[PDB]
């Protein structure tokens, strides 16, 4: 029974899948960014707009 | 309000006299008869109205003639004019659209 740096290896059906995560996860936030300095963002009950 | 004598530059009290009430020293002998009315306003920070109109408030703007909103093009739609802060700021208009089948939330 034994561990190596292949059991730890991203193959290539996460590499694909992480660069796509990353891309939509900040581009959304891209906009909010956006939203906040210089337009309208939905202010959640209860706390400031930061 | 500070104000200060143009003589001596102590500090101004406010004291009655024969005739008039007097912004006085209390150093040197200036006086200044009040002689019309003069005042100071503070206006200070109100409440916060964001979370006070959400949910089906009792507002009243609402006219005949009005105008309907710009997606639904239906009157289906209530507006209102709020100061956000004290009432020396120009009031800011906002307006909500309520409809089957559609939520929104404008500016
Ligand atoms: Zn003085
Ligand atoms: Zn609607």
């Amino acid at each position: 029974f034994s561990i190596g740096i292949g059991d730890v290896t991203p193959g290539q059906g996460l590499l694909k899948a992480k660069y796509e995560l990353l891309n939509a996860g900040y581009k959304k936030c891209d906009e909010y960014i956006e939203a906040l300095n210089t337009g309208k963002l939905q202010q959640q009950p209860g706390c400031t707009a930061e | 309000m500070l104000l200060f004598c143009p003589g001596c530059g102590n500090g101004l009290i406010v004291e009655e006299g024969q005739r008039c009430h007097r912004f006085s020293c209390n150093t040197c002998p200036y006086v200044h008869n009040i002689t019309r009315k003069v005042t100071n306003r503070k206006y200070p920070k109100l409440k916060e109205v964001d979370d006070v109109l959400g949910g089906a408030a009792a507002w009243e703007n609402v006219d005949s003639t009005a105008e309907s909103c710009p997606k639904c093009e239906h009157p289906r739609a209530y507006f209102m004019q709020l100061q956000t802060r004290s009432a020396d700021e120009p009031m800011t208009t906002f307006y909500k659209c309520c409809n089957a089948q559609c939520g929104h939330r404008w500016r």
